[PDB]
RNA sequence: UAUCUGGUUGAUCCUGCCAGUAGUCAUAUGCUUGUCUCAAAGAUUAAGCCAUGCAUGUCUAAGUAUAAGCAAUUUAUACAGUGAAACUGCGAAUGGCUCAUUAAAUCAGUUAUCGUUUAUUUGAUAGUUCCUUUACUACAUGGUAUAACUGUGGUAAUUCUAGA
RNA sequence: AUUCAUAAUAACUUUUCGAAUCGCAUGGCCUUGUGCUGGCGAUGGUUCAUUCAAAUUUCUGCCCUAUCAACUUUCGAUGGUAGGAUAGUGGCCUACCAUGGUUUCAACGGGUAACGGGGAAUAAGGGUUCGAUUCCGGAGAGGGAGCCUGAGAAACGGCUACCACAUCCAAGGAAGGCAGCAGGCGCGCAAAUUACCCAAUCCUAAUUCAGGGAGGUAGUGACAAUAAAUAACGAUACAGGGCCCAUUCGGGUCUUGUAAUUGGAAUGAGUACAAUGUAAAUACCUUAACGAGGAACAAUUGGAGGGCAAGUCUGGUGCCAGCAGCCGCGGUAAUUCCAGCUCCAAUAGCGUAUAUUAAAGUUGUUGCAGUUAAAAAGCUCGUAGUUGAACUUUGGGCCCGGUUGGCC
RNA sequence: AGGACUUUUACUUUGAAAAAAUUAGAGUGUUCAAAGCAGGCGUAUUGCUCGAAUAUAUUAGCAUGGAAUAAUAGAAUAGGAC
RNA sequence: GACGGAAGGUUGGUGGAGUGAUUUGUCUGAUAACGCCCUUUGUACACACCGCCCGUCGCUAGUACCGAUUGAAUGGCUUAGUGAGGCCUCAGGAUCUGCUUAGAGAUCUCAGAGCGGAGAAUUUGGACAAACUUGGUCAUUUAGAGGAACUAAAAGUCGUAACAAGGUUUCCGUAGGUGAACCUGCGGAAGGAUCAU
């Protein structure tokens, strides 16, 4: 209708932000930004709503505006700017450090991270063409164009960023034998290696993967993502592993054994 | 709940071309009584009036959409915002008192203005009808609850808006507060708060400088309704209100009034003026709300509306809501008092007919007919009445407890026993609550027709006659008018009659004299000549002129300098068509 | 405008309305447990209608299935929580069995009448509805509630109100002040 | 919670309706009306008409402020405390409202743009313009106006505006 | 998959960009001059990607109607050529050339009390009806048409004209739009206050400090729902079971009901100190001080022939008035009318209309009927449509080897 | 990496692709319940802590086994397979 | 059962025959039975031929349709003619503002002229296109002179056409006639009073 949407009202917005139904009739429309509108979280839900800092909308302008938090290691000051897939929240309170990975359900758990591991993050490469006068580049996932990559750097593959420099101070081919992260869709926050791809002419390349217990799935190459070597993550997974267990062993372990 | 009514003429309302469907289809044409009564032929459709329950079912299926639907005025226990007990007046809507503007409250006389205005204020509180316990805020909210007054009426009961008003009468206010000291001087002072300099700009602005060294009793109604309106204005407070100011003074000293009472208007401040007016009104209010009803019995606010819209909707009638109808010798005296030098000159005072006065407020037309009534003077000569005098008072606040009926019997009701006072009023607007009822508790134009009765009462044929218009609109003042001079004119008389409205003054007139010199100062009053130079005069010291609306014959004040105000200034006419 | 809260009605009404069989019966219960209208046993029914055709929805897929296995072990786990089917037919074909009469007994209007000490259950639902008796710390006011069997052994008056303690009341406060002190001036 | 029951005959069994029966986030309407929670509410005739008021404006350490503003600069005869007004830059195409038209059109799921525009965020990004880079005009960085403003008015009038 | 990314030549430009921008702290240097360098930002800045999208677009599906069987082709119909036009492909539009495209597997027309979905009502299963309405998408802001400005509009709380309504008026002109909020009139069987407030949830801005009837907060609210007070306990007089220790002739817990006989006990509804609640209040939740024993603080709404639960009780009326969804009641004994007594249903909620779902296997695919009850077309041919014989590698083993249950 | 061709379908298992809200439904202290997604737990003194599942989602488009049922064919002028 | 202007001359018990109504027993003149009257058939009657019921005619109320009106109003589509308005262009140049040979006395207008730039009205021709005017065209509710029907009838007026061989067996199709049921030809059927020489 005659230009962009800048309002977003609640239910438009996706399921694993947690979105309670009311207290509100709008949501935090994610800004214009790196990540995508849907696969995104925006800060303000980050802080609110997840780690539980601020109560309101002002407080978390009050917090973000006086610096301290940094997305990136960058000022950052916006209220509803969109903390995707596999970034650094970095915040002064108590030297406290942030991963977003995602979970066994989907969602973007608040997950701590090493002093060192905030360094770097890393990158799924979408495309990688010559740019003005045949400079060849790559372009990850969040938008982090990086001038003068290794010819070795093709398309799908992964690449970790030093975040303090944008340049490539690791690359990781894409085949079986490594370990490869899955988002997107049914099949999302999990982790199983790929057994073997497939090609596909038109379109959608549908990889095959087998996780640690050997129960096996299938999922589309663009929501695939991979991670490191076979028993050597490149970043610290979070609690589950990726490898969602069945409602029967989810019985036995979260409302049987925890209990006191 | 409500008297729906059909009307029907329009532009090509048809019945030739129709074939009649309105007759045709309408339930009261079919069952004896004729209300639509129609034919082919050359004439519009004719339909009645006391009839037509409503339905509108010759509304819808009329082919041509000529006839519309309208909704007639009547009481239904709806809204009531106050009564007094029973076979008595009533009042429904009081309302808005939108801020930053000042609201014109416009009715004819006697329909509940001022009572709304004491409402407003909260001073006569309001009590739904009923017969209220000790002070029930609470509920009056409640019942006004969901609108704009809540908010009022809430912090008006924590006094954090401060209550003033200017009140209906004028004699009343300096006879009640027996001050120490007169004068504007000190009595002033003690009002103000505001500054010093605001003050200063006011009795400036109102251009008196005459009654600054000079006791309030002494000054005529007229320096009186202005010192009234000062009085209000300087008082410091939140709420202001100005109940009937522009009545009984000068074309020029109305405006700037008007003005007067604008500067208040703008910083987060209400105003609610009352008037029945010419078209000076315009300056006055912004949001003008008018009152429709039945004199006496009940009354109903219609949601305001711009100026210039309602004043030209109060002359047709109809309105989005409802449809209120509507449409021998004397010789050259000298007199004197203390402060004022009072000149006449000699004329020719006939008999079976008018003379008409004219002139600024502190021109001498008034004492004049005290001394020929009776109270001082003379030094040397004058003519005593041949016939017996008759007088009207224009300070009208007056006390005698017990009934207006009582008082009657001190007049006769059996002279020229056919109508008089009837064909003055009976039949539209009515006259049996004013007869019954006490003085104290009437209002204005009622009160002033007491007057008009305490003249053709007593046995008296000479008369003595200023500022009947008091309190009075175009509804009331030109009829009564009509009667005055059909009176005068018929049986054998002679009457002196004294105006400050126009319309009420030019179609009586014919031997006009004319007032001029400046206050406390001078006086003299020239001799009569015709009514077109008389009236010139009148207005070519006071500087302002009229323009006559075209449709319905009625004076329009000009805007001080204008393209029209210049011709008529070269010209020299302020009234056109005789 | 914002999302709605939603919401569903609890009681559901027979087909044939004047049936001699249904009324003469259905109106012993409500005399015996004291029920002040039949919507409350028609709510009682619903209840266990939905659980009757989940159970029914359960055994029409076969035995050794992920969504039979689930479903089944919380359903009869919620129906013994509350302690209408006791332990021995743990079987999830016995909870398509079951019947009103349970229902009521695992109500508070009557464990009170049950455990003693109100006398009659309509003195016990006469209690419950003016605010004494209490789960544990928190006091109830409500005749139905299905008792969750852990709760059983809590059940006692309240510490505000008599009986728990605290003050005697406004009858009492009459006859102690107004009364038997208020005779010596 | 996979249900029927009275009505045609003198009595029967049928076809076959009629009426009963329960529900309704489908409405109205009658009577009655104490509490708690929760709540749609000018759609249906009429996308028929509308008094009047309000609903989109906008400032930081950081574009322009001798307001002939306020309180004073106490580092300021370059302003360099605050700051109405106006200029500039953005916003006003989001929202909220209703459903009249509209039948392969909108629409849903589903692809594609190797037929494309994309403000703004986000990340990268033009050392080669005095094309006589031999004097060429300043690059210690230059010109054209013009609102607010002071003052003189026009019109009956509208968030009308004229000169100087 | 490319005439792609990209590069390199021959060119043109009527000229895109390459900061003449602004603020904080003020240093580090040099043969020492208002000299050379200098950090932390903000806002601009062309291209490329990214984001927000936007625009077109593939396939597949939609309510009734043949008393709508031929439509489209004129000044566009289907296709091709070449241009113009667009950010763009493309009959989108020009000039020329060709004669096509749709269709009874139902085009084209007509109707729709038709915005489309996500859904809702009902439910054995299959279905039938509704979807203006809180989310997605579309369209329009009286009717049409055109356009400025911006990245973005064909915008309407922007403009322009004409049409229809309609306002101020000095007649000279000037200003209009609520299908935003709240209201007023109309039409109505039918619907709420011209209320408070940005504290929330968001959005906009040069932006933590402003603005926002976006929204939120009260009111009006029997549209719908949830819980759920409308009275419990004894004593005395009645027809009783008869129980506790069983020392069968000791006195009263439980009582089944009927009794204005009576004695205390517990409360709310309601009034309100205070506090909480809240932007600020009203409520709620709390709780001092108060507030049950009868016209008290009283509950009704429909029925009482059958269907359908409850009356052959009492008086009036006398096929009259009336009841009656249906059958039928009423002509002087009415178990159906009018009242009253008593009883039954549901019970702060019931009745009445109209629409609709189920029952309706009275639309039937699952699942109807067609000798006589309605229904088999006079009979045959025959195109579409529907359906259409069988037959084209089973068996045997050899191991490997997971899943069931019991001795192990 | 591949080039070359395997008559095509319908049918059907599995898989993704499958906006929330609603629908059925797992835990929970709205005092029960309609609801809501909260809540439990400490020496309740500077803390610990599980969870917001799961399925449903016809048709249409994809990838995927399977070869039964139902169609569809290469070769009788053999310009026919090796 | 009752009726016929059709043909011939009492009741349970138990048991069968039937889904029953009921029948058989309680019968041709032996044996599903054991211990005016009748039978068979026809029947639209079942207060039972005085039975039902069909139509011409009079009478209250409605209901559509037809329609005098060369009705009237409102809509979409359109022949012909006219067409504002912006937008795009061919022109136009009120005015403002730079340069210069050149005017004036040692970033000075005083003469003008050229070289330009910005540029309001007005303006030729285009595409867009709201409207307006004439012929209509179709559709829609909407009027309502009077017609021709149909119903709803509290039990009228004349007839018997059907239900018994309804007293002319009954209908179908058509043709003709008739005030009225209908009647009369032709061919067919029997849901005929004949399943048979
Ligand atoms: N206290 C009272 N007792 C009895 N009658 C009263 C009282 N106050 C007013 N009235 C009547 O109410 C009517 C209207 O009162 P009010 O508002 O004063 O008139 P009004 O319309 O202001 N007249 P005016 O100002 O002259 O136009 C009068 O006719 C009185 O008769
Ligand atoms: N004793 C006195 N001393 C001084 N002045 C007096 C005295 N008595 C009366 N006056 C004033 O002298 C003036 C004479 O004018 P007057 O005739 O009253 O004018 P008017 O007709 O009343 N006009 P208006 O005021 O419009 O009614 C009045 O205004 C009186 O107030
Ligand atoms: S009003 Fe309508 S109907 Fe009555 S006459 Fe005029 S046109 Fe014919
Ligand atoms: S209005 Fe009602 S009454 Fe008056 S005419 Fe039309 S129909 Fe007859
Ligand atoms: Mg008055």
């Amino acid at each position: 209708a005659r230009g962009p949407k800048k309002h977003l009202k609640r239910l438009a917005a996706p399921h694993h932000w947690l979105l309670d139904k009311l207290s509100g009739c709008y949501a935090p429309r994610p800004s214009a930004g790196p990540h995508k509108l849907r696969e995104s979280l925006p800060l303000i839900v980050f802080l609110r709503n997840r780690l539980k800092y601020a109560l309101n909308g002002r407080e978390v302008k009050a917090i973000l505006m006086q610096r301290h938090v940094k997305v990136d290691g960058k000022v950052r000051t916006d209220t509803t700017y969109p903390a995707g897939f596999m970034d650094v929240i970095t915040l002064d309170a108590t030297n406290e450090n942030f991963r977003l990975v995602y979970d066994v359900k989907g969602r973007f758990a608040v997950h701590r991270i090493t002093d060192e591991e905030a360094s770097y993050k890393l990158g799924k490469v979408k495309k990688v063409q010559l740019g003005k006068k045949g400079v060849p580049y790559v372009v990850t996932h969040d938008g982090r164009t990086i001038r003068y990559p290794d010819p070795n750097i093709k398309v799908n593959d992964t690449v970790k960023i030093d975040l303090a420099s944008g340049k490539i101070t690791d690359f990781i081919k894409f085949d079986a034998g490594k370990l490869v992260y899955v988002t997107g869709g049914r099949n999302l926050g999990r982790i199983g290696t790929i057994v073997h791809k497939e090609r596909h002419d038109g379109g959608f390349d549908l990889v095959h993967i087998k996780d640690s217990l050997d129960n096996t799935f299938v999922t589309r190459l663009n929501n695939v993502f991979v991670i490191g070597e076979q028993g050597k993550p490149y970043i610290s997974l979070p609690k589950g592993k990726g490898i969602k267990l069945s409602i029967a062993e989810e019985r036995d372990r979260r409302r049987a054994q925890q209990g006191l | 709940k409500n008297s729906r009514i059909a009307i029907v003429s329009a532009d090509k309302c048809k019945p030739k071309k129709c074939r009649q469907e309105c007759k045709r289809s309408c339930p009261v044409v079919k069952t004896g009584k004729l209300c639509i009564e129609v034919t082919p032929t050359s004439k519009i459709a004719f339909i009645s009036e006391i009839l037509c329950i409503g339905c509108g079912i010759c509304v819808k299926k009329c082919p041509f959409d000529a006839i519309q639907i309208i909704n007639l005025p009547t009481n239904l226990e709806a809204h009531v915002t106050h009564r007094y007990s029973a076979n008595s007046f009533k009042l429904h809507r009081l309302p808005t008192p939108r801020p930053g503007q000042v609201l014109g409250l416009v009715g004819t006389n006697g329909i509940g203005k001022s009572t709304a205005l004491k409402i407003l204020a909260g001073k006569q509180k309001p009590n739904l009808g009923r017969f209220d316990d000790p002070p029930e805020w609470q509920e009056i909210i409640k019942y006004f609850r969901g609108s704009e007054l809540q908010n009022y009426f809430t912090k008006m009961l924590e006094d954090d808006i401060k209550a003033i008003i200017k009140p209906q009468y004028v004699d009343n206010i300096p006879r009640a507060i027996k001050g120490p000291v007169q004068k504007v001087g000190e009595l002033l002072k003690l009002r103000m708060e505001k500054s010093p300099e605001d003050v200063k700009r006011y009795i400036k602005i109102l251009q008196l400088e005459n009654v600054l060294k000079r006791d309030i009793e002494k000054l005529s109604g007229g320096e009186l309704q202005r010192f009234a309106i000062g009085m209000s204005c300087v008082q410091e407070a939140d709420v202001y209100m100005f109940d009937e100011p522009s009545s009984y003074l000068d074309v020029k000293q109305r405006l700037n009034a008007a003005q007067i009472i604008r500067s208040l208007l703008a910083p987060t401040k209400y105003v609610i003026c009352v008037e029945h007016d010419l078209s000076v009104l315009d300056y006055l209010s912004d949001f003008v709300c008018i009152i429709y009803g039945v004199p006496s019995v009940y009354g109903v606010v219609t949601l305001p509306a711009s100026v210039r819209e309602g004043i030209n909707i109060f002359l047709d009638g109809h309105i989005p809501a409802e449809n209120l109808r509507f449409r021998f010798s004397y010789p050259s005296l000298k007199k004197t008092q203390g402060d004022f030098v009072l000149n006449v000159e000699e004329g020719e005072f006939s008999d079976s007919e008018i003379l008409v006065m004219m002139g600024e407020n502190g021109t001498g037309k008034t004492t004049l007919i005290k001394l020929l009534a009776g109270a001082l003077k003379p030094d040397e000569g004058q003519d005593i009445p041949k016939l017996n005098v008759s007088m009207k008072p224009q300070k009208i606040a007056p006390k005698f407890p017990g009934t207006v009926r009582q008082l009657f019997f001190k007049k006769i009701r059996g002279q020229f026993l056919n109508p008089q006072f009837q064909t003055d009023v009976v039949k539209p607007l009515r006259i049996d609550d004013i007869i019954d009822q006490e003085v104290q508790h009437l209002s204005g134009g009622e009160l002033q027709r007491v007057a008009i009765v305490l003249a053709l009462g007593i046995p008296a044929d000479i008369y003595l006659i200023d500022e009947p218009s008091a309190y009075l609109d175009s509804e009331q003042r030109i009829i009564c008018s009509k009667v005055i001079r059909r009176f005068i004119l018929h049986n054998k008389k002679t009457a002196f009659i004294v105006e400050h409205d126009f319309i009420m003054a030019t179609y009586l007139a014919d031997k006009v004299i004319v007032f001029e010199g400046i206050p406390s100062k001078n006086a003299h009053a020239r001799a009569p000549e015709s009514l077109l130079t008389g009236c010139n005069r009148f207005l070519k010291n006071l500087n302002v002129t009229f323009r006559r609306d075209p449709n319905s014959f009625r004076p329009r004040i000009n805007k001080l300098d204008s393209q029209m105000d210049k011709e008529q200034k070269s010209s020299g006419n302020y009234f056109f068509l005789d | 405008p914002r999302a709605p809260r939603t919401y569903s009605k609890t009681y559901s009404t027979p087909k044939r309305p004047y049936e001699s069989s249904r009324l003469d019966a259905e109106l012993k219960l409500a005399g015996e447990f004291g029920l002040k209208n039949k919507k409350e046993i028609y709510r009682i029914s619903f209840q266990l209608s939905k659980i009757r055709r989940a159970a029914r929805d359960l055994l029409t897929r076969d035995e050794k299935d992920p969504k039979r296995l689930f479903e089944g072990n919380a359903l009869i786990r919620r129906l013994v929580r509350v302690g209408v089917l006791s332990e021995d037919k743990k079987k999830l074909d016995y909870v398509l069995a079951l019947k009103v009469e349970d229902f009521l007994e695992r109500r508070l209007q009557t464990q009170v009448y049950k455990l003693g000490l109100a006398k009659s259950v309509h003195h016990a639902r006469v209690l419950i509805t003016q605010r004494h008796i209490a789960v544990g710390k928190q006091i109830v006011n409500i005749p139905s509630f299905m008792v969750r069997l852990d709760s059983e052994k809590h059940i006692d008056f309240a510490p505000t109100s008599p009986f728990g303690g605290a003050r005697p009341g406004r009858v009492a406060r009459r006859n102690a002040a107004r009364k038997a002190e208020a005779s010596g001036e």
